[PDB]
């Protein structure tokens, strides 16, 4: 089998820079390589076929070069809807590979977030459990930290981290925390708090209410 | 234009049997080899088989060879995948995919999608805890236990667009959970009502949860 080896994994360019993606085969594939593009939700789109041929309505700023095993896909001044995923496709030997993607982040400005801690509804409590969430909106970059402490302690066991893709319209992205603890270890434990550490801040950017 | 529509995505436990289709449209079906490709989150796309145009040749790769057979209805204009022996990994989002060749080749189109997801999981509604808060105020709704995806998630059977964030589930205890929040003004509410309706087609299920201040 061809292994198509796609790079950069991902890569967080900002507005017009210039997009460079490669892709390389562990055998000779001669012009037998296809490039594809695919925005969150929906089937990949056609760009580049057999011979670096541009796909018809594809913009001008979109390239494809090469012959043998070294191949490379090519975004001059790219534009903020050019933010997906891409996969290049080799296709002259069964079975057909494709390279593992390359994702492209808007690099911008940076965001500090928008932290807010909720605490266990009664109903949820009626029904033996509790749990506690911090919402965390509308930053950048993703690269983010957050940290809870059940009582002025530091609990770390039965929590989950949701990311939301880099919105398309802020670019930023928001991430929610959720603590889940039995009613039991809950209610008879005091100040529940929500931490986090972001880039736009120098000290731990707290959250919390107590019950 | 071409149009492929994929269908037959469920839930099937191990081991389990299913059977997929395509309804090619909009051109000349007989002509071009068809072929399906699978996506999992944790590993891309991945060619998983295809058939020739007179459909007398079908090439499968070899982790699949054996339990998948593809097959046609040129008569019909549909693309069919009959799985067996099915396993957790094949649990992902199948595309219908048309080849510009009489036999393989690239692929120029690709239908909607249909997902498949391979568990012992059994289809459990979810349940709705409404998040109130003890300029503008940020409410939540947490849709917790359920199984399988997808549900959806709106605010006010969609009267409110701006600034909700719906965050992908995540398997905790082998059920799904996600949250969903949205900023509103600090006027609007509790004056005017806030409501999170959850839809899980998968249970016909569908809960409309109000916000009220605790
Ligand atoms: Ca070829």
């Amino acid at each position: 089998e061809t292994t198509v080896t796609q790079s950069p994994a991902s890569l967080s360019v900002a507005i017009g820079e210039k997009v460079t993606i490669r892709c390389i085969t562990s055998t000779d594939i001669d012009d037998d390589m296809n490039w594809y593009q695919q925005k969150p939700g929906e089937p990949p789109k056609f760009f580049i076929s057999e011979g670096n041929t541009l796909r018809p309505g594809v913009p001008s700023r979109f390239s494809s070069s090469g012959y043998g095993t070294d191949f490379v896909f090519t975004i001059e001044n790219m534009l903020s809807e050019d933010v997906a995923d891409y996969y290049c496709l080799q296709s002259d030997t069964l079975p057909l590979t494709f390279g593992s993607g390359t994702k492209l982040e808007i690099k911008r400005a940076d965001a500090a977030p928008t932290v807010s801690i909720f605490p266990p509804s009664s109903e949820q409590l009626t029904s033996g459990g509790a749990s506690v969430v911090c919402f965390l909106n509308n930053f950048y970059p993703k690269d983010i930290n957050v940290k809870w402490k059940i009582d002025g302690s530091e609990r770390q066991n039965g929590v989950l981290n949701s990311w939301t893709d880099q919105d398309s319209k802020d670019s930023t992205y928001s991430m929610s925390s959720t603590l889940t603890l039995t009613k039991d270890e809950y209610e008879r434990h005091n100040s529940y708090t929500c931490e986090a550490t972001h880039k736009t801040s120098t000290s731990p950017i707290v959250k919390s209410f107590n019950r | 234009e071409v149009q492929l529509v994929e269908s037959g995505g469920d839930l099937v436990k191990p081991g389990g049997s299913l059977k997929l289709s395509c309804a090619a449209s909009g051109f000349t079906f007989s002509s071009y080899g068809m072929s399906w490709v699978r996506q999992t989150p944790d590993k891309g796309l991945e060619w998983v088989a295809t058939i020739s145009s007179g459909g007398s040749y079908t090439y499968y790769p070899d982790n699949v060879k054996g339990r998948f057979t593809i097959s046609r209805d040129n008569a019909k204009n549909t693309l069919y995948l009959q799985m067996s022996s099915l396993k957790s990994e094949d649990t992902a989002m199948y595309y219908c995919a048309r080849h510009e060749d009489g036999n393989w080749n690239y692929f120029d189109y690709w239908g909607q999608g249909t997902t498949l997801t391979v568990s012992s999981a059994k289809t459990t509604p979810p349940s709705v805890y409404p998040l109130a808060p003890g300029s503008m105020v940020t409410l939540g709704c947490l849709v917790k236990g359920y199984f399988p995806e997808p549900v959806t998630v709106t605010w006010n059977s969609g009267s409110l667009s701006s600034g909700v964030h719906t965050f992908p589930a995540v398997l905790q205890s082998d059920l799904y959970t996600l949250s969903s929040s949205v900023t509103v003004p600090s006027s609007t509410w509790p004056s005017e009502t806030v409501t999170c309706n959850v839809a899980h087609p998968a249970s016909s299920t569908k809960v409309d949860k109000k916000i009220v201040p605790r």
